């Protein structure tokens, strides 16, 4: 599963439509506590991807590309919950980035 | 490269398969999917993502009755946003196993995508992705 | 309604055998359409194998006749070439494509059983140039629903042959065996009887 | 999810004197399962002295992570527990690039 | 700021007894209540406080179910106590799952709750994330 | 003591109406103090949404006024602030003091162990008149009647035999409550005679 | 020194006793087994490694008849290759707790060991040994 | 647990008895990857043939009943019981004995 | 069969006490053999916990004795150790044998039907004559002579009629067990007479 890295300076990327409506979790003063926060239903908020240098493109043709292997990654575990990939890359990360 | 700050920087969209301008009507989007026995159901966790323009409740049956999908984990949730829900309804009366798809489309569902269908409630077709943004760029993107 | 078609059309023309068709141990049958309908339980008889048990059972008539004189008679000789068939199955011409004719994709049927028996509650006409209809043939069923019994009800109609003995005898010791043959059946499954 | 890092008269970097508690414990074939302490007999009791005004600055850290904590557990959909063990040590190697 | 090895840090848990907090039967049920709609969740820690305020409370609908969750098998009863307190009430109206309003966390044997497990014993505090080696730790535990 | 204070209510100058209603469909109710104790059980009709509607319909009694004749006649200057002698005055039949919440979050330490249990914030009656209170429960094993699962209203109405000026204003005034008992649209609670 | 470049170059072959030696047959292979109470059961994962000589299907029963054994999780399947796969059938009255190996060794099963072992199905004894080989190394000695 | 390098020279160098070593391993055909195409779960075994040419075999049986000390108290401290994957924890340990200034 | 074989035993050559201990609320016991093979099922009298019970009552049978007069009252003298027909008597009538567990860890190899049809590790009576599994097993099924329900207890006793001086012993023996039987506390065993 190939991971780009979408990063300003030029709006660059590194390792079709415009209309991309999206929910994402939210990111006075009471709310984290869990008695005062917003809940699950509430928690998703609105948003609306731009696609001003091919961001959605590029990403789209990205979504196919990661089926391949992430289908035989979980092939191989024998556990059925829920995985957490998050640490899976950002070990990954740390391990290919140092080189010589 | 070397723009990982911190664990929650990288992010997992699921772009659906409207994008590409696949048929998802009522009578087109079956046909990606299909059965087998022998294989394991497996999950994987997405943060956030696009809101499909059509979503799909199924409830298929044996000839029997009992649904040929599984039983839905508890952290396995409604899927958030959706313009439309179909509810396609009907029966498979040789297949067995496990309901999968075809093309290579995960299921998704409420923040874990999945390569299995789930007793009935709502779902799309997509494939998660996974890229790294900080909340600089994040926010000249998110709207 | 119930009588009033059997004694004016195939009432004292055609010497004809009905026999009824149990089967005790197939659960219940439901069926939804394709797309968002309504769920309409079919009975006991009728599911996904049965089908072919049923179906069965005809093409294994003629393989097997009774030595009678030098000449093989089937049950093509004693009818009236495609002969006359009440039953289920001449709604898809006692063929076994036309029962197992399914379409759909690889995640559902859309049609299966209903192309010809449903839709004429692919043509759903029978083989011998005749009229059809779903109440003939369904026994059990309840106020005016006809798909919503639980017996099958076959006939045979042999003529009568009063006025040429000769092609009587062909249809007088055929089934002197089948009649022995109907209670010494080998079937784990289906059971038929006399009413 | 700010952690101290003890070191050393206590160096340290980013009220009630007394502070017992009960710990894990830290001998020839104990180390099989057969012939391990127990469910009960695993704990072991001591004391942290307040030497360094150590005890202090650790219980006023103690809000500071519930602030953060919180919002960390309602975004995660796994409801069995969570090791927060692995997250940490990452974000150790992660941050540590700066310095 | 060094690690060398993954079971270097500890998550202690602290207690709010030693906070001069009012741990007393009847100043302790004033700091929880309810809501519906949160999932609950759980985290672990390595080793915690001795608790000088332990509570068994059961708290039951007026039908006489438990409003509290389930307790895994995983999470068990806190291991040493001074005091427990067997407090026993009742929801009128209230209903979902128990909270904190403080932001304190329900703790248990070596895995930290955000909700509240059913009739067994557990303690108020949050948890400390710390890193401590082997020559540290003798220096400073007993 | 038992016959002591029941011969003021039985003379021929009070004509008292006895009426007996409960909740059927209601379910077991089990309370337990506040420190801890006996988790000691309540009746079907003792909960929350079962005495609101019985304290909803005896205010409505004289809410509601029946045109007769050319003026406006209260039962308040016909009766002999009318006594009520039942569980409800015990709450003063205001909605207020039979929720009287009082406590903080997560349990309440109080809700009718102040009010109930409190005679076993006011607990006697707010009019004078004391009652005891084993002759509104019925239905009750041994002497404890706090465990029963009846209720009972008491009106006490004058006969009103040597006045008839004020007869007729107390002699009709019952003949529309057996009517609307009849007609009482009701879901939970039914009305019975003795 | 060490390399390692992603991270499933790291895989945890299960060494079992058959092939080291030690006495597998059924008459003296049960005397390193015995059972205590309060010590949790315990689960860990491996990728591959060899298969032994022998396997075992053991029903260990209580008097009342319980088999004395935890029951699998899903997680846990069948030792795919045996050469023999040994049957023998123990009852204890003396039993406490869960099943435990004397000489710490660990229960083999499709992928997953334990420290304990569960019902009525295929395992073998063995230790798990942790080692980092990349593509080139591998290739060269799986062949 | 203590892992060593099973790594090239650059024979067979190491790092931190029989020789017949049968395994059974799960491989490392253009739609393969899609789980309805894909082999199962009872037939994704591969034979093994393993070369003890540089006295090989032997110190990994000894290895792993070394192994056997540590783990056990490693499993018997964590309160998680279905299932603890180290494959993360020898990547990270890796790096944290790695960076060490 | 029981009757039948002892009918012939009913002539003046030896008397025999008879007692019946069944066990009320002991659950279904099986055996299965160490290698492999069916499941033997015992009778419910059959598990760890009872017979050795038995075997505490059987060693309180023995070694009380009732004096009478001065003389010495000891069982050893009058019984013909001594003549026992029982489960236990495969054992000697030893807490060693009866959980003479010859077994390593995890499972033991045999424990209990290792003495009882093992070699018939002892497998001869303790006094040396006859013994047949079915004398002792009442309620087998045919061919078992295992697969019964009770156990059934024989004191095989000299009649003493020509022995003046052990006459009062024989009168005197049985005098206490009478009303042992029914003193003796045991909340999962019955003792029957006959
Ligand atoms: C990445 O993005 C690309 C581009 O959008 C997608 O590529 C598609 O890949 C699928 C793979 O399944 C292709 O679908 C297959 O195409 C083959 C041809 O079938 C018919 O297709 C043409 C046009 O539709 C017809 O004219 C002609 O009759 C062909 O027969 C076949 O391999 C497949 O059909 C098989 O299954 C059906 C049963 O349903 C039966 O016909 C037979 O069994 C047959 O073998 C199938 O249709 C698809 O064409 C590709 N699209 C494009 C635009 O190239 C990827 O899917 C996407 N990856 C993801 C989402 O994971
Ligand atoms: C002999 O008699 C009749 C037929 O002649 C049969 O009765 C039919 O049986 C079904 C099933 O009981 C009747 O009920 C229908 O079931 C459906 C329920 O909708 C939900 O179904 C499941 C519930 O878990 C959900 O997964 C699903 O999403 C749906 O939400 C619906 O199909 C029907 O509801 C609608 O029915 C008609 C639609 O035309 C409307 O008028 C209704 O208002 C409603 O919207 C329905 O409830 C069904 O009605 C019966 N069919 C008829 C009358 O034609 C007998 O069972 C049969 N006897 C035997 C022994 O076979
Ligand atoms: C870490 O930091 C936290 C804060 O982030 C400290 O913990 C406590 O935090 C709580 C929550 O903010 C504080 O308690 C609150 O204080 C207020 C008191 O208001 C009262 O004002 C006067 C009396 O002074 C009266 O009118 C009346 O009593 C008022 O209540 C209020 O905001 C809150 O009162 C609550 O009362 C009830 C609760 O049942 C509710 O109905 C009310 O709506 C309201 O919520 C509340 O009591 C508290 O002050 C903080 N403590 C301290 C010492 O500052 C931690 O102490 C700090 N340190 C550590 C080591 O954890
Ligand atoms: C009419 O009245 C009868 C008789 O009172 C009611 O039946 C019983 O009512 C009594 C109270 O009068 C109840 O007895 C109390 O029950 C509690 C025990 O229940 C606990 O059980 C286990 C504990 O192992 C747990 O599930 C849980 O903790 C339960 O709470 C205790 O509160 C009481 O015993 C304890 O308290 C006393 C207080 O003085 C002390 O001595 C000790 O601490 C003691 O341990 C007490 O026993 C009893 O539960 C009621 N029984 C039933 C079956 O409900 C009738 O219910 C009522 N009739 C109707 C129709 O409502
Ligand atoms: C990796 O692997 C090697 C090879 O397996 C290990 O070496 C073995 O270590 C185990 C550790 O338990 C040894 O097993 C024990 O050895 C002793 C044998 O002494 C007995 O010698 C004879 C045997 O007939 C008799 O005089 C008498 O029984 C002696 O006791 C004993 O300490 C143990 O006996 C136990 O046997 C069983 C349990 O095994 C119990 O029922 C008994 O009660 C008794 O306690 C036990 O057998 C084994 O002998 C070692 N083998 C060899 C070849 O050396 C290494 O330890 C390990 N390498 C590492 C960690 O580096
Ligand atoms: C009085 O009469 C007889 C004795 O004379 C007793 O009958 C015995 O009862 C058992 C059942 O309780 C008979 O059946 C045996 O049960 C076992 C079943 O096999 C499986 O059982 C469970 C399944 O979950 C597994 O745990 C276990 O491992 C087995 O896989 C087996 O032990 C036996 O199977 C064998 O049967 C014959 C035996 O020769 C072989 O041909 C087979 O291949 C197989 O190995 C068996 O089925 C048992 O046979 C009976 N014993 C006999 C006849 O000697 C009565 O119960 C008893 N009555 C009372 C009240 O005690
Ligand atoms: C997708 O389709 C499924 C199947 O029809 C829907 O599930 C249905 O959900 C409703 C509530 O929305 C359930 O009704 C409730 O059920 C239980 C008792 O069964 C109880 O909580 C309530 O009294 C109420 O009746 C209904 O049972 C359930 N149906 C099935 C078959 O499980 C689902 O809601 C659909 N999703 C959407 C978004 O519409
Ligand atoms: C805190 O209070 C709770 C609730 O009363 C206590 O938990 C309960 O403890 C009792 C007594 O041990 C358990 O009863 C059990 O019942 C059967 C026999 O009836 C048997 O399993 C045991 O012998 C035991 O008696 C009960 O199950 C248990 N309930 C739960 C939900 O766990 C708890 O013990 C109290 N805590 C302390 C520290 O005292
Ligand atoms: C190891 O031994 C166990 C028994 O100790 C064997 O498990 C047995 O597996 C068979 C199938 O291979 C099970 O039969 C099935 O049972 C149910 C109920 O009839 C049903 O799913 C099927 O119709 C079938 O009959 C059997 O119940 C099961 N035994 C137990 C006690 O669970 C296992 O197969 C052995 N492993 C081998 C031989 O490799």
């Amino acid at each position: 599963d190939e991971s780009p890295s979408f990063n300003t300076s030029s709006l660059t990327f590194s390792y079709c439509d415009a209309e991309l409506r999206i929910w994402s979790v939210q990111e006075a003063g009471l709310s984290w506590i869990p008695f005062f926060g917003p809940g699950i239903e509430g928690l998703y908020t609105a948003g609306l991807i731009k696609n001003q240098n091919n961001l959605v493109c590029r990403l789209r043709r990205l979504a196919n590309q990661t089926a391949k292997s992430l289908e035989l990654l979980l092939r191989v575990t024998t556990e059925e919950r829920t995985f957490s990939l998050i640490n899976r890359i950002a070990i990954d990360f740390l391990l290919t980035r140092w080189g010589g | 490269s070397g723009t990982l700050q911190k664990t929650e920087d990288v992010h997992l969209m699921g772009f659906t398969l409207s994008g590409q301008k696949v048929a998802d009507s009522p009578l087109e989007a079956s046909k990606r999917w299909a059965f087998r026995t022998g294989v394991p159901p497996k999950n994987v966790e997405y943060t956030e993502g696009e809101e499909a323009k059509t979503c799909y409740n199924i409830s298929v049956t044996d000839p029997s009755g009992k649904s040929l999908l599984l039983d839905p984990p508890s952290n396995i949730r409604d899927y958030p946003k959706c313009k439309t829900v179909h509810h396609i309804q009907g029966q498979n009366p040789h297949a067995q196993g496990i309901a999968l798809h075809l093309w290579g489309a995960f299921f998704l569902y409420d923040r874990v995508a999945s390569t299995t269908m789930y007793r009935g409630k709502v779902f799309t077709e997509g494939n998660i992705a996974a890229m790294i943004v900080n909340k600089t760029v994040h926010r000249m993107i998110f709207s | 309604l119930e009588k009033e078609y059997f004694d004016q059309h195939f009432g004292p023309f055609f010497r004809t055998e009905q026999l009824i068709i149990r089967a005790p141990l197939t659960d219940k049958h439901i069926y939804q359409p394709y797309p968002s309908g309504a769920d309409v339980p079919f009975g006991p008889p009728l599911d996904i194998q049965i089908l072919h048990q049923v179906l069965d059972l005809q093409i294994a008539i003629e393989n097997i006749t009774a030595s009678y004189d030098n000449e093989t008679v089937t049950l093509q000789d004693i009818c009236l070439t495609n002969c006359t068939i009440l039953s289920v199955l001449n709604y898809f011409q006692n063929s076994h494509s036309v029962l197992d004719h399914k379409k759909g994709d690889d995640f559902f049927v859309y049609a299966d059983y209903h192309t010809h028996f449903l839709y004429c509650v692919d043509p759903c006409l029978g083989t011998f140039g005749g009229p059809v209809f779903p109440w003939l043939v369904l026994g059990g069923y309840d106020d005016q629903n006809y798909n919503n019994a639980t017996a099958l009800v076959i006939t045979f109609p042999v003529n009568n042959y009063y006025n040429d003995t000769e092609k009587l005898q062909r249809a007088q010791a055929w089934e002197k065996e089948f009649i022995n043959f109907v209670k010494n059946y080998k079937n784990p499954n289906l059971t038929i009887s006399f009413t």
